[PDB]
């Protein structure tokens, strides 16, 4: 078709460590984005007398 | 870090569009004067 979308990734997550054999677990974000590629035409035409294929 | 809520705009990129039909489309009258009219054939 005419046009196509890519996704892509936008933001990265991350890790912690744990104080002992209990403390808070922490939080993280996965972020995504769009890019596009588009469609357009190359061509050429060629004449030629009839006889001169023959 | 304990507030990083990912959100719909964050993920929206991934999620596909739909489409559908079933309410394209249209009905048609036939032609009065062929419906009422004598049909005669002609060369």
């Amino acid at each position: 078709r005419n046009q196509v979308r890519f996704p892509v990734l936008s933001a990265l997550p991350v890790a912690y460590w744990v104080n002992g054999d209990t403390g808070l677990k922490q939080t993280t974000e996965i972020n995504w984005t769009n890019k596009y590629l588009n469609i357009e035409e190359i061509a050429t035409i060629v004449p030629v007398p009839d006889n001169v294929l023959a | 870090p304990y507030n990083n809520l990912t959100s719909r705009t964050d993920a929206q990129a991934l999620i596909p569009e739909e489409v559908s039909k079933e309410m394209l489309g249209k009905a048609t009258e036939q032609s009065a004067v062929l419906q009422q009219f004598r049909r005669i054939p002609v060369g």
